[PDB]
């Protein structure tokens, strides 16, 4: 690819920079009208078994309307889960860019280490996962058509998933 | 070991729960309360484990808990429901280290003792070589969960062998569980797997929330009231009912205002309201005809939610069922295990729409439940200092106004509105009764 | 609930602290000592919370602690200082989840109970609908901190309502707090916010360090002796004074050698030494004329540091004030909350210069304090085994040499040098007295 | 930018490589005579409120002389806070290079996850923050004019800040 | 180097992608017949002392035969230490590519943060280290001649080293 | 402090360990058991610390533990072995913060008290200035490890000054320790440093494994049976011997089948079997001639492993010695400290080959031990709930078949196979005896 790597990689850093800054509405300018943002459930199974990932159920399964509600909720001044806001850092590493099912689409895989902290108590949360995105072209930048955050946990180590990954 | 100070404050509370209508705050975040609660409440009461539809065929198992105790809940090769303790008889290793699956046998990794999913030890490696056939297998089978029973799908378990049968324990609540579980011929189904996550909040706070807290909808879920996903009318719960049973149980039913027209029954598919009209008592159907929210807890830590709610800010509401465990991890920690159930014979369109109403409102990433988990986790924080544990929780809503409903057509103590805390007081009363009980 | 073994070793220690001049080592890292300490020391003593200049205007609040108890410390709309417990009266939620701010009201997120910053519950959602006006608000206001009082800016708090007034509790120390707090007309100010961080060390070790440990300057802060930021003369503390009071308090004053010329007063701006000459007792001014380091603790866990020190290896020393809390998180954990105070009317140049002397030497990243935190955290580690808790801490400095100063012009028991540990022994004596006290 | 990205990015990895290797004196050859290395204090406030960051007070606020003292201290053999030295790893991720206020200056933003360990005990510390640098050109490489380590914590989860970030 | 950077970097991400996916046999197609995979032991010593790293003893010291055994073990269906498999994430950051002792060899240094989780319990493990590799050229890709995983710990914070780093 | 419930279940177990041949399961993961165990077992028993070859020259030290207590184990400048407590006499700071090294003196960082590696305080900064020479140094030396003794290299330590000499404590086991430690003239050597890592498993489970668990080789190490690194014959242990002593010790010897030819002695170098033939009792050599696996524990938490095993699936087996500590960190945590020893005078080729047989099989990344760590860590998990602690561990292997060997030529109670659990039962019996002991 090259230079599309430089451009997708810097998109993923700008997306993270918006998310850790609390600018969710500005983040929503990314994403596509047919967005699919899903966070699968995982369960401990043996190596033999076909798969780890639960089918039919999810931690978060948004389209663009439902994702717009999620941001709409946070723009209200009664979003207690985040109204003294979290301190998050999205650590986007291991970026792997590869061509898409169509032209101008790219399957963009990253490793995420989300670091979450909540107000003055001396504890922190760490979510580790792998996002598998589909970045469409839109103008001289990209738009997110789909994301699958597959976390490295079965029992999730945060009290809620109020942060976008 | 109840200490002298805890016994005294439990007794003072048992007095205040019916007279002052408050409860001692020391009961939320105490290491001492928690350890006593391990034996007194969770070591006797009927705790939920799995739903029968999680394990349909032979061999299917799930690994579930009563407090720290890990139990394989499975359907053995003879077809029956079993609840084995997940600790080998030899040296106490996990015979199963998955959380879900399907297996005929359970081979223990340490030495090799193979168990059927039936429970009985079938094979000991080196029977002649090591033990010289002198090992009697029948006496070394996976400890059966002392008391095991299901109610219309719901596999409850208890650690006390001399406890009331599960049907007696649920008692008059069975009437209300039915309007939620017994609506269709094919039964309810648990879709996929529960969401399992860790809140840093004492379990009783979530359990307290579902028994009869509709009052909170307007401040904590104010974000959702603004988006049109929660009832905008500040007196929406007043069109409701406040029922409770003995054994700490209790629920709350809310329907829509007299004018506001909402489909009969929660808008459930044409094909299942036909089945529910004949499956439920003629009275039960009339209670369920107008209802739009049903929220309750089946004592210890299982809560039911049957809410008519929207999947986003632009969609009409659709109904969803959810069962959830407030699993106690410590004094200031729980693990939510939130299930989502739907009628088997319901259309795929409704199965899909009902699941998106659950997801976007309740569960780990819900717009409703994520604010609930922030409130509970903060109560627990502050309720962990000594000057705070000195104070008291206020449950005085309705004092000198709560008149039992003469017109109510179902069992238990009902009140003719949903802004009440008589459910939560009764829940804590049974909590306290079981706490002090020197003899079960 | 003060076990038999702990009572015995506390009593044996109370005997040894004045005779052998040692203290039992079991008092540093014990889960049992800590829990008893929660009630005995922190449940009665006067703990520091905020400085009045952190909350100048109406509405301004800070969230501060006595042990695990979280208290809003604020200036209500009437102008007065309030210390509310940070737990709602309804279900005990945090009414405020920030650590600092300015608000007129405190709306509780759970159900909506609005409180004034004054304390009194002003609004209950669904007054008529839920409670039917039968709710009396006046009885459900934010629990006032039992005892609340300020001393020349310092907002102290106590959990015991039958305890000595703050003025009586400080007692003869007030004389020395004055030379640090009462120097100027406009008062002292806390700049910005405290540094808050977590050391893995028992709190008493930092508290022990400030009461009268100038002796350590030479080995632990040897790095800084080599750079010219610490006094190079091995007997620099010998030109000093070792004062203590009752109630465990105590301090230590060091000035420069007879030859070595350092500006009168810590080199404080021309305009504030003019104000300090008239504001303080004619005797107090003469004690402060030569001084270069004042280090002490106001019993439980508040420590003062008034040090004349350099901002780097190339700059001349400038004075800084620091108040710090050794907040107890557990047996082997504390949270330092280190404040930096400067006179309001001091020039901006001195305000900036004084702040950089603090930063580069004390605080989280200081060249001095970072080594202090490493020593405390390692004492705590090893003092957490059973064979170690058997031994004893040695406080024998001056045994058969300490003669009280006949020429000292200030109150309390003074000694005519700063190489002594009579301050630290007295600190632990009061610690132990409070520990055993069956009745306060 | 390009290639200036490749050069600033590998600068930031070499800087980290020097820091995790204990070579602080060698690190000081980077930094500028008008250096400003600041670590702001943070407090929990609501979304509404203007800002999170405390004004007037800091965790660390160094210029070049003060920073030279900090390295000078550690070159002595009585720097107990680090004399059996820590094991640190500076995880520099999400590097975003953008043009400066002047020519030959670049605003260099990275995400840091500092991992700290101290001698045989089975515990570790993790600092997470975002550094906002200003890299000047000096010859065929860069020099650091300014850094602002803004951590994702209010209550700092380490006993001291004896490591440069 | 350049473009060899883009290629070694994406190698290290693909290697990580294979390892977190449990494809250890496929990973063994990388590595070289004279492979040396070593994980040294560390002990707390003072700054003065010559070195941190223990000589003569190791946590893991494989050649290609021994490494093939390690994968062979996991391909059997009685590898209890991993047979309900771990969830791991290999966070490869700070990649520094530099020319080798020979031609077509490169000394490839990365920072690793291994995140490990094991079945339903609410606990996680985190290994932090620095890998110093030697990547040989083989065709249009690379092969691993050597690796030294030097972890930032003396007492290792995992119950076993059943995962390749 | 034994509580009433724990005393009763310990007594019930002491009864069952010889009669029913079971043991109460509550002894694996209890916070109460663990605290009592701290004094009763580790506060009295003889715990291993270091090997003399870790500290060959003068000044060499290692920092080792008895439970939470940190001890410098070193060779002072006079040549002798010292075990100092690693806590200063002044304020209890770690006088040494490395884990290994070589130093003549130990300067404490806090105030500067310098100690010789000999133990005695040699220098107090400001002797005249602070203390006025009134400080007696001799009374303030690093507390000597109450009881310190070595056995043929093995530096054991004990916290109880009135306890049996290390020689008497080992008792009849000395006979078997010899065949492992006393084989060559120059002695055994610890190579490099131990692997130190954290398993989340109670320590007794590893200790229980080595005393006499060869039975497990087949299921848990089945992976290794398939690769040809473990004995393929399901009755390979039957050609073995099940020895134990008093004081809880015990081991297990396994040799090859009558047909299968393996080199005499473990294939040890020509030059060391010559030295072992004359160094050991003529009987001892005959026990060692056929042996291929020796596995045992020296009571508390030290385990020996002398296994003839392959470095990979394509190499012929070579012998390796390993000592390992199961250091107790908490009820459900231990820290393995696994050493690897080899004869000094053994050829480099064998030193290298022996080390690779250890690495690839046992230790942190071994193909064998990594499965052992998974089994122990899972037993501990499930053995941490109340219904599980109610059950019992089964130790019934051989019940009504175990006949002591009349033909055995070594001390202690031997059985003529290795598929037995009489070692493990005796290990737990001594464990329980020490537990109940009101007087040591
Ligand atoms: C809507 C209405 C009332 C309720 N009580 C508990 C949850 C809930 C949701
Ligand atoms: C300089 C001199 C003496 C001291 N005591 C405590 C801190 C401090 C600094
Ligand atoms: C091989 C044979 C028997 C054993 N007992 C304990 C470890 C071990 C290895
Ligand atoms: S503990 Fe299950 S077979 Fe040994
Ligand atoms: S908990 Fe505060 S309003 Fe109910
Ligand atoms: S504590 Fe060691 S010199 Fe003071
Ligand atoms: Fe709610
Ligand atoms: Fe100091
Ligand atoms: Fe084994």
């Amino acid at each position: 690819s090259d230079t599309t790597v430089r451009e997708i990689t810097e998109w993923l850093y700008m997306e993270a920079e918006l998310l850790d800054a609390g600018k969710y509405r500005e983040w929503l300018a990314l994403v596509t009208e047919d967005l699919s943002y899903v966070v699968p459930i995982r369960v401990t199974r043996e190596r033999e078994a076909v798969t780890d990932v639960v089918e039919g159920m999810t931690h978060m399964d948004d389209d663009a309307d439902s994702m717009e509600m999620r941001v709409l909720r946070l723009e209200t001044e009664y979003a207690w889960a985040e109204d003294p806001p979290s301190r998050s850092r999205h650590f986007v590493t291991n970026v792997r860019v590869a061509t898409g099912d169509s032209e101008d689409e790219f399957k963009v895989t990253s490793n995420l280490l989300l670091y979450r902290t909540r107000g003055d108590v001396a504890t922190y949360d760490v979510l580790s996962g792998e996002r598998t995105d589909v970045l469409r072209r839109a103008g001289d930048s990209f738009l997110m058509a789909k994301r699958v955050v597959l976390l490295d946990q079965t029992t999730i180590m945060t009290h809620n998933l109020a942060l976008i990954m | 070991m109840l200490s002298n100070e805890l016994r005294q404050t439990l007794q003072k509370g048992l007095h205040d729960v019916n007279s002052d209508w408050t409860v001692p705050a020391a009961i939320i975040n105490d290491p001492e309360v928690h350890d006593v609660e391990r034996e007194r409440i969770f070591g006797h009461a009927w705790v939920f484990l799995a739903h029968e539809s999680e394990i349909p065929e032979r061999g299917d198992y799930v690994v579930r808990y009563i407090s720290e105790d890990q139990f394989i809940v499975c359907r053995d090769e003879g077809g029956e429901i079993r609840g084995h303790l997940n600790a080998c008889r030899h040296r106490g290793m996990q015979v199963c280290r998955a959380e879900m699956g399907n297996t005929s046998h359970f081979r223990c990794p340490y030495h090799g003792w193979t168990y059927s999913n039936t429970g009985s030890l079938v094979g000991v490696p080196a029977g002649k070589d090591a033990y010289g056939n002198q090992l009697k297998k029948s006496d070394w089978n996976l400890r059966p969960m002392p008391n095991l029973a299901s109610y219309k799908g719901l596999i409850f378990g208890s650690l006390d062998p001399h406890a009331d049968s599960l049907e007696d324990y649920l008692g008059d609540l069975k009437f209300y569980l039915d309007i939620v579980l017994d609506r269709s011929d094919a039964g309810l189904q648990v879709v996929g797997a529960p969401q399992r996550w860790v809140i840093d909040a004492n379990w009783k706070l979530g359990a307290d929330n579902f028994v009869g807290d509709a009052y909170h909808t307007m401040m904590t879920h104010r974000s959702m009231v603004e988006l049109g996903l929660a009832p905008p009318d500040p007196q929406f719960a007043l069109y409701g009912e406040h029922i409770h049973t003995g054994h700490g149980h209790g629920l709350g039913i809310i329907g829509p205002p007299p004018g506001m027209p909402l489909p009969e029954f929660m808008g459930l598919p044409e094909n299942i309201v036909e089945e529910l009209e004949r499956r439920l008592t003629p009275e039960q159907v009339e209670i369920f005809r107008p209802t739009a929210f049903i929220h309750g807890t089946v004592f210890p830590n299982l809560s039911i939610g049957n809410f008519l709610m929207g999947k986003d800010h632009l969609s009409a509401p659709t109904a969803f069922l959810t069962l959830r465990l407030w699993h106690p991890l410590g004094p200031d920690k729980m693990e939510v295990m939130s299930f989502f159930l739907v009628e088997k014979d319901a259309p795929d369109w409704f199965k899909d729409e009902s699941y998106k109403s659950y997801l976007r409102t309740f569960g780990i990433s819900g717009g409703f439940e994520q604010d609930d988990a922030e409130n509970w986790r903060s109560i627990t924080r502050v309720m962990g200092g000594q000057f705070a544990k000195t104070g008291e929780l206020n449950y005085q809503m309705g004092r000198g106004v709560l008149e039992p409903d003469p017109n109510w057509t179902g069992p238990g103590e009902a009140y003719p509105l949903d802004y009440a805390e008589a459910n939560q007081r009764n829940f804590l009363e049974y909590w306290m009764q079981l706490m002090l009980a020197e003899s079960p």
